[PDB]
């Protein structure tokens, strides 16, 4: 295990870079995360999807 | 008066033609949660 050395005064590419990786999965939890959505009052008595 | 005693106090054979047809189409309905080998039951999932 070799560590890193980080500099200012070294060329990009030898640059310390941070990483996010984000992984999701769908199988059949009937109520978790979910995006800005909305729908304000409910559409009642119609058919509706 | 003795049939209006033993009857209000039999009917298996109408009971069993209407048992069996309950049993049946609550089997169909319970089929549409199978895989059958697939990855979800839904295809909404798929």
């Amino acid at each position: 295990l070799q560590s890193y050395g980080f500099q200012p005064t070294n060329g990009v590419g030898y640059q310390p870079y941070r990483v996010v990786v984000l992984s999701f999965e769908l199988l059949h939890a009937p109520a978790t995360v979910c995006g800005p959505k909305k729908s304000t009052n409910l559409v009642k008595n119609k058919c509706v999807n | 008066g003795k049939i209006q005693d033993s009857l209000s106090s039999a009917l298996g054979k109408l009971q069993n033609v209407v048992n069996q047809n309950a049993q049946a189409l609550n089997t169909l309905v319970k089929q549409l949660s199978s895989n059958f080998g697939a990855i979800s039951s839904v295809l909404n999932d798929i």
